[PDB]
């Protein structure tokens, strides 16, 4: 590995980083209520192009919409908010010195606590975006129309009888399995056995159907996130706790018999690392799926692969010098 | 003979042969190339290495020879000579450079820059958008250019603005452009027209407009006979290669399948322009033989053109082409350049 | 391959023919769309509706036909003719791309 | 009447709309015209495209992967969705047109109607003893209110001291 470096100038805590899907654009957010948009010259350096206020709270997410959509941007808020963001050519407007051409074309405000996380849906799904909140609930939006990106249709609440920290949508474009969600739970209750709740979408329903709870975390959750899907029979779903687990999630083919509900999973787990000595507050993988990243309270984002034997290990330790 | 290969570590987008100075008895001794796809692309000029000799110590001196360098802006999307000493690049920034080579010290400077000559608008503020420049043509002292913005401008290596501008020549991307006569110029787009505007006319409207019939092929790249002012080739997104002449209707005169893929460089040869050359995303690279002038026969089953692969295999895509008396060369997205000092044996 | 930059169409065409090589369709859709949205961004209404025709996507093609019908009103005249008149067969593709071609036949009418 | 038993649907409802008349009949007719369909042998989908053309489906470019029943079907969805106003009415319709001929039905007419009433819906599965139908709608409902998807159910706001009751 090999690093560059760059002064980011929030002027309190960043809270999370997003890439574009082309890696050629990033985002970033703060505690100071500010997002900022960097942008990957012809050169190979990177330029501070938009920095503007998208709240009235601390900013916990920031998140892009795929390249078929436009440039579109997602944040979520401490005040329960969440807002969506376009970048226009030519609005930019002198009359009202030093707002941004990053537009602000909706703000939800149908969370009634902290809005934890937001995640954008894959394209093959249109254009949804997907909110959690400490009110124990998931809520999807789903836009009409590509443009008019003002209105944004309400059209899925998710109940999960507990809080809500993280939201993965699932990767599938193989339509052979359906539209899934999996939550993450900030609650430190010793009564709720079980901290990661999954979810379904049953057209015959159209309901989000519960499919799964994952009774084996026990213990409260950062972050979550499903891997990349190279044809694989069988799903694969990292998660930030006390620890980091990747768990497998492989579909029970239905008999005949098996009307209306949903399908169900033959679950392992594969890893669990402590490595951290410490709480884990991020897992994101690589675009294929096979390299998760981890950090922790230990200084460390931690790289971990499968080996030919599909034995999980850490492979790689990025961290901090203090030079 | 046998075509001398050379990696260079860069995709070359564009070649181009030094102009020689008017009644020398020289072989065309210098070149200059631009690339793409890089983290940094670069404009470089080269000698072709000499294969006639040895001395005591048995060192092979017969390598391409880097002169000189200078770092770009972009993707070098064109490339042309001005005159002996300057150059003139497009961009995909939507900038335009001229640049001087120094002999006295074996550099390359910047000689004069329109860093906004193609751009994208919206909606009531000057906030541009980044518009490839897509091809540049030269008639010193003047120069064209074309773009994605549908751009055509009209620029001088004296004067500082756009001596005129055209915006929505196109409401598509404009691709290549060539001079039939010094106010009168032909360009190529991605509905598959020619367009001949003339810089006389005070409207911005097209003076003659040309196509294949409906069926939409863009349009990749043009040249114009040496000696035939009226005679256009023209190289298409299926490899299909069009010969036009633009006092005869709307259409091409003769349509030869040259490439299975996109071509994208077309030229007569400057002195024996009854030969013609070509290259592709097909990999491939073709010479052609004719010697009405032969291009302009209905009837290619009874009058000859003779067909040639000067590649002996096909590579990742072959950019770009250049040919000057005897010497060609061509560049590549195998990091590489093919080049021989002879042609005729 | 659709996180490729696709800075100019040019380089979006060889990754296109890439993709088109390998019967890559729903790459070849995407591609098509993000280069018909890097038009529409930039009001490029030419590009818009050749790379909203190459995508096989009606609803963007009815789009851009609602952005023509509409910079026509907003004019007097269309920011095209020659991309109206020759149209042929992708015409089809949606009912207000007919109506934008035979109101572009009903002119040459 | 004789519109419906030919088919011509469309200008059927465009003669409702000029005479204030119900469109009950064009709705029971076009259900009428799916039931023949679907079990319709070869002949009853040759005779449907000449009744599908006159009601001008003309946005649907033709595919080799969709049948007569399919495009009848669609039809009958689009219009259940184009006229809203009166919406129960033209569900309830359907829905009783298909269970007095036995016809299960359609996964997106029972996800339509849910949007409009659930009650109106669970009064028909008893009206037909669909026993186990009303089981589960009656176990989605009270989840619906519950907030595991209430607008589903057409419900804005699920079961909260924050809200309408």
């Amino acid at each position: 590995f090999v690093a560059r470096s760059i002064a980011a100038d929030h002027k309190d805590l960043i809270h999370d980083v997003s890439f574009d899907f082309h890696g050629r654009r990033m985002a970033t957010c703060s505690s100071d209520q500010s997002v900022k948009v960097w942008d990957k010259s012809e050169s190979g350096d990177w330029h501070c192009t938009a920095s503007w206020k998208t709240h009235s709270g601390s900013v916990w997410r920031v998140t892009w919409a795929h390249p078929e959509f436009g440039q579109v941007l997602a944040s979520c808020s401490f005040d329960r908010t969440a807002a969506v963001w376009e970048e226009i050519v030519g609005e930019s407007n002198d009359k009202l010195r030093g707002q941004s051409h990053w537009v602000k074309r909706t703000t939800l405000v149908d969370s009634r606590t902290s809005v934890t996380d937001v995640k954008f849906a894959p394209k093959h799904m249109g254009l949804m975006l997907a909110t959690c909140s400490a009110d124990g609930i998931v809520r999807i939006y789903e836009a009409p129309d590509v443009m008019n990106l003002s209105q944004w249709s309400l059209q899925h609440e998710i109940s999960c009888k507990l809080s809500c920290s993280c939201i993965s949508w699932n990767p599938s474009s193989s339509r052979a399995h359906s539209p899934m969600i999996a939550v993450g739970s900030d609650d430190s209750s010793p009564n709720a056995m079980a901290k990661v709740q999954i979810f379904e979408y049953n057209e015959n329903t159209r309901k989000y159907a519960k499919a799964e709870t994952l009774m084996t975390v026990t213990d409260p959750v950062h972050d979550i996130a499903f891997a990349p899907n190279l044809g694989r029979s069988f799903h694969i779903l990292a998660i930030a706790t006390k620890d980091v687990r990747i768990f497998t999630l492989k579909p029970v083919r239905k008999e005949l018999t098996s009307s209306g509900g949903p399908t169900k999973f033959e679950i392992h787990i594969v890893a669990q690392f402590d490595n951290h000595n410490s709480q884990v507050w991020r897992v994101s993988w690589n675009i294929t799926g096979t390299v998760l990243a981890s950090s922790g309270d230990d200084g460390c984002v931690r790289l971990w692969k499968a080996n030919y034997m599909d034995n999980w290990k850490c492979t790689g330790i990025l961290k901090g010098n203090g030079s | 003979e046998e075509i001398y290969a050379k990696f260079v570590s860069q995709k070359i987008s564009k070649t181009r042969w030094r102009p020689l100075p008017p009644g020398s008895l020289q072989t065309a001794e210098t070149f200059a190339t631009g690339s793409w796809d890089n983290e940094e692309n670069y404009i470089s000029l080269w000698s072709i290495g000499d294969f006639g000799n040895l001395d005591s110590d048995g060192g092979f001196e017969g390598d391409h020879q880097l002169l000189c360098d200078i770092r770009h802006h972009g993707d070098v999307m064109d490339l042309q000579f001005f005159d002996q000493e300057r150059i003139v690049a497009a961009s995909s920034t939507g900038c335009v450079t001229v640049f001087l080579h120094h002999p006295n010290n074996q550099t390359l400077s910047v000689n004069q820059q329109w860093t906004t000559a193609h751009y994208h608008t919206g909606p009531g503020s000057p906030s541009y958008s980044s518009a490839p420049c897509t091809g540049v043509v030269c008639n010193n002292p003047e120069i064209v250019t074309v773009g994605e913005d549908g751009r055509i401008n009209l620029f001088r290596a004296d004067h500082k603005e756009a001596v005129r501008t055209i915006d929505n020549a196109d409401s598509s991307t404009l691709h290549a452009v060539t001079f039939l006569r010094t106010p009168e110029i032909l360009t190529v787009n991605s509905i598959g027209q020619l367009k001949i505007w003339d810089f006389r006319q005070q409207g911005n409207e097209p003076s003659q407009i040309l196509s294949l019939t409906g069926d939409r092929v863009p349009l990749h790249c043009v040249d114009r006979h040496p000696n035939q002012q009226h005679v256009v080739a023209t190289g298409g997104q299926d490899g299909m290669l069009s010969i036009w002449d633009v006092r005869q209707g709307t259409m091409p005169v003769s349509l030869l399948k040259a490439h299975e893929a996109e071509m994208w460089e077309v030229h007569f040869h400057p002195s024996n322009p009854e030969h013609l050359f070509t290259c592709s995303e097909d990999g491939s690279l073709w010479h052609w033989d004719a010697s009405i002038s032969s291009w302009l026969s209905t009837d290619p089953a009874k009058d000859r053109i003779e067909i040639t692969s000067l590649l002996p295999s096909r590579s990742l895509s072959v950019n770009t082409l250049d040919v000057l008396g005897p010497c060609l060369v061509c560049g590549t997205d195998a990091e590489a350049i093919y080049v021989t000092r002879h042609l005729f044996s | 391959i659709e996180r490729i930059p696709l800075n100019t169409e040019q380089k979006a065409l060889k990754v296109l023919r890439i993709c088109e090589q390998r019967q890559m369709t729903e790459q070849v859709r995407s591609i098509c769309k993000i280069l018909a949205m890097k038009a529409v961004r930039n009001n490029r209404l030419g590009s818009a509706l050749s790379w909203s025709i190459r995508a096989k996507d009606a609803a963007f093609a009815t789009l851009v036909s609602d952005r023509f019908l509409r910079d026509y009103c907003e004019r007097g005249c269309f920011s095209d003719l020659d991309l109206i008149d020759n149209l042929g067969p992708a015409m089809m593709l949606s009912d207000r791309l007919t109506f934008l071609g035979k109101y572009r036949e009903f002119h040459r009418m | 009447t004789l519109l419906v038993q030919a088919g011509l649907f469309d200008t059927a409802i465009s003669l409702c709309q000029t005479f204030k008349l119900p469109l009950t009949p064009v709705f029971e007719g076009l259900a009428f015209k799916c039931i023949k369909l679907q079990f319709g042998g070869e002949a009853a989908q040759a005779e449907a495209w000449a009744w599908l053309a006159a009601n001008q489906l003309s946005s649907v470019i033709t595919t080799k992967e969709s049948s007569a029943t399919d495009e009848a079907w669609r039809l009958l969805s689009t219009y259940l969705e184009r006229y809203k106003v009166q919406n129960n009415l033209y569900h309830h319709c359907v829905i009783n047109k298909l269970l007095s001929h036995g016809v299960p039905l359609p996964n997106w007419l029972i996800n339509s109607y849910k949007k409009v009433d659930a009650a109106e819906l669970l009064r028909l599965y008893l009206n037909y003893d669909l026993l186990e139908e009303a089981v589960d709608l009656v176990s989605e409902y009270v989840d619906a209110v519950l907030g595991k998807g209430h607008q589903y159910f057409g419900i804005e706001f699920p079961l909260s001291a924050t809200a309408p009751m």
